[PDB]
């Protein structure tokens, strides 16, 4: 049993999200919504169809009508950005199902430019024999960004591994990527890039093995 | 208040098997149904099985009838989910939630749950963090704020929790989500912003806390020196 | 009017 949402609903703020849920035994079973954001358990904000737990919002609402409910965010808000998915049971009763879920995105957040911090290998990773150069991305948005390394003025793609975007609480987005060497190899170089490219704009910042500031 | 605490994180080899606990208490714990949801790194959620405190009575979905059992333990308040003959692509989150639902409840569905528990399967073994500072160099400020960290190096499995000066500082502090390498181990990073001028005189240490391998390092950053 | 169900085995008309 599927209960079919699409994958992504964009809306404006101050105007009115409808995330829509279909499935073939709606019309006899009860339909639950859930909101999940990011890293925390989800939260029941529907449910019966059209009832609202204490503590939820007034600009939560649902229907349901035939074989589709339909969650209803009016006035929507930032803080309303999340994953949602409905529930219900299957045919018999005995199992529940969410359903596929549904990404709620909220427009005209302000562009942000990506904040780069690049720390060289430390002297007491290099004095344990090892070194990772390490590039951290934060308070960017929207939440795409393209990372690439450089060895003095060569690409560099040996040894590099980078994380995909998360939602910041403040609801930016953050990244990091790692480039692990010899200690051999950090000596022999007059410096390394961290390229971080966003909408466009790329922040480059180097460091230097002969940097012990 | 309902209070549902879940047992900690797990790793295991493939063939184990896991017993997840998740303890109950606010209210009659043999009025309420209790669920069991799973979600995947990045995936939906998905619905398990559900027990009934009461009577003990089970189901289970399509996906995990015949590898879960789901159990419930009354004089201890507590229900449990085992997962048998556990693979690498089990790794997974699990969650219990109270059903609300009651013939004189005016409410049904899943309003409390609980906190989460990670479960990884690999056959690679424990791995306790090698931590190093990330101090900030006099051209890497960024003016009266600069930004220094710690760096944790090749552990497993997750989760690791970062605090700064034993939580005496959380308004600068960004954690970073970690990355998985193609060794099979993780590494983070934790950053805190400070005042530039607080650099050579206040004292700066990372809380790094790795339950899995019953490790803690307190790391001491110290402004760059040469 | 719907059925509503809160366990395994349990469920009742509203
Ligand atoms: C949680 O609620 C229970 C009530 O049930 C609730 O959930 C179910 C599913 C349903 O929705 C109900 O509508 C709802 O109300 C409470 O259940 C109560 O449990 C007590 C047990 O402590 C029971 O008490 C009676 O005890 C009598 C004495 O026991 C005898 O046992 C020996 C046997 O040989 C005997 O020799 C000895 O001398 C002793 O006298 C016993 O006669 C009787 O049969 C009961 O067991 C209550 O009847 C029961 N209540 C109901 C309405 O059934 C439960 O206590 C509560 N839990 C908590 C923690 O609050």
């Amino acid at each position: 049993y599927e209960l079919t949402q699409p994958p992504s609903v964009s809306v404006s703020p101050g105007q009115t999200a409808r995330i829509t849920c279909s499935g073939d035994v709606l019309p006899k079973k009860y339909a639950y919504w859930y909101q999940q954001k990011s890293g925390l358990a989800p939260v029941l904000v529907i449910y019966e169809d059209n009832r609202r737990p204490s503590g939820i919002p007034e600009r939560f609402s649902g229907s349901s009508s035939g074989t589709m409910a339909t969650l209803t965010i009016s006035g929507a808000q930032v803080e309303d950005e999340g994953d949602y998915y409905c529930s219900s049971t299957d045919s018999s009763g005995d199992h529940y199902v969410f359903g596929t879920g549904t990404k709620v995105t909220v427009l005209g957040q302000p562009k942000a430019n990506p904040s780069v911090t690049l720390f060289p290998p430390s002297s007491e990773e290099l004095q344990a024999n090892k070194a990772t150069l390490v590039c951290l991305i934060s308070d960017f948005y929207p939440g795409a960004v393209t990372v690439a390394w450089k060895a003095d003025s060569s690409p560099v793609k040996a040894g590099v591994e980078t994380t995909t975007p998360s939602k910041q609480s403040n609801n930016k987005y953050a990244a990091s990527s790692y480039l692990s060497l010899t200690p051999e190899q950090w000596k022999s170089h007059r410096s390394y890039s961290c390229q971080v490219t966003h909408e466009g704009s790329t922040v480059e910042k180097t460091v230097a093995p002969t940097e012990c500031s | 208040q309902v209070q549902l605490v879940q047992s900690g994180a797990e790793v295991k080899k493939p063939g184990a098997s896991v017993k997840i606990s998740c303890k109950a208490s606010g209210y009659n714990f043999t009025t309420y149904a209790m669920h069991w949801v799973r979600q995947a790194p990045g995936q939906g959620l998905e619905w398990m099985g559900w027990i009934n405190g009461g009577n003990g009575d089970t189901r289970y979905s399509q996906k995990f009838r015949g590898r879960v059992t789901i159990s419930r333990d009354t004089s201890a308040s507590t229900a449990y989910m085992e997962l048998h003959s556990l693979t690498s692509e089990d790794t997974a989150l699990f969650y219990c939630a109270r059903e609300s639902g009651d013939y004189y409840s005016e409410i049904s569905g899943a309003l409390d749950w609980g906190q989460g528990t990670l479960v990884t399967v690999s056959s690679a073994s424990t791995k306790g963090p090698s931590v190093f500072p990330l101090a900030p160099s006099s051209k890497s400020t960024s003016g009266g704020t600069a930004a220094l960290g710690c760096l944790v190096k090749d552990y497993f499995p997750e989760p690791v929790t970062v605090s700064w000066n034993s939580g005496a500082l959380t308004s600068g502090v960004h954690t970073f989500p970690a990355v998985l390498q193609s060794s099979g181990l993780y590494s983070l990073s934790s950053v805190v912003t400070v005042p530039s001028s607080s650099l050579g005189t206040q004292t700066y240490i990372c809380n790094v806390n790795h339950k899995p391998s019953n490790t803690k390092v307190d790391k001491r950053v110290e402004p760059k020196s040469c | 009017r719907k059925r509503i169900h809160i366990g395994p085995g349990r469920a009742f008309y509203t």
